[PDB]
């Protein structure tokens, strides 16, 4: 419809500390 | 004392695994984990602890 | 038996040091 | 012929890994060899001596090894 889905970004692992 | 040491040593093991995931080679053997004088000596059990706690944490994340 | 012996030695010494530290904090 | 026999023994003793055999042949074994062979065994090419690492590198093409890619990336 009107909305266009954003194409995927590669998933990475992050931790605050 | 074990809970404090385990918190520190799972912290450092998480650091090593995050280094491994980025691609750089890390040994990821308990003997060559860096001891921080808050960690104490590395047994083999904390590798298992880190894996299990990490899996449970990944499940817990929303 | 031998394995239990080495474990008991290490556990006793570590437990003593931990109790000393915890009482010192308290 | 004798050197070929030694190299065949090393290559077989290290499964089919010709690079570890070349490391064992160049660096010897026991006095400074086995620590470097174990370092090879756990990846850990940093622990391997510089001359042995270069020797393995110049043998990369002719030698077949499971560790060839890891040495290439190193």
């Amino acid at each position: 419809f009107g909305g266009s889905s954003d194409e995927t970004d590669t998933e990475g692992t992050e931790v605050s500390g | 004392d074990d809970s404090m040491k385990s918190m520190n040593k799972l912290d450092v093991i998480d650091k090593q695994f995050q280094k491994r995931i980025n691609g750089e080679w890390v040994s990821t053997d308990f003997k060559d984990m860096p001891v921080n004088e808050n960690t104490g000596e590395f047994k083999h059990s904390d590798m298992v602890n880190y894996a299990n706690k990490k899996l449970a944490e990944i499940d817990s994340m929303d | 038996e031998l394995l239990s012996k080495v474990w008991s030695e290490n556990q006793k010494k570590l437990e003593e040091k931990a109790r000393e530290k915890a009482l010192a904090d308290v | 012929n004798a050197a070929a026999k030694q190299l065949a023994g090393l290559v077989g003793k290290f499964d089919g890994d010709e690079l570890k055999a070349a490391l064992a042949y160049n660096q010897g074994e026991g006095r400074l060899g086995n620590p470097q062979l174990e370092a090879y065994s756990k990846g850990d090419f940093a622990s391997i001596s510089e001359e042995g690492r270069n020797y393995m590198r110049n043998l990369l093409d002719v030698a077949k090894s499971p560790m060839a890619g890891q040495l290439e990336t190193f």
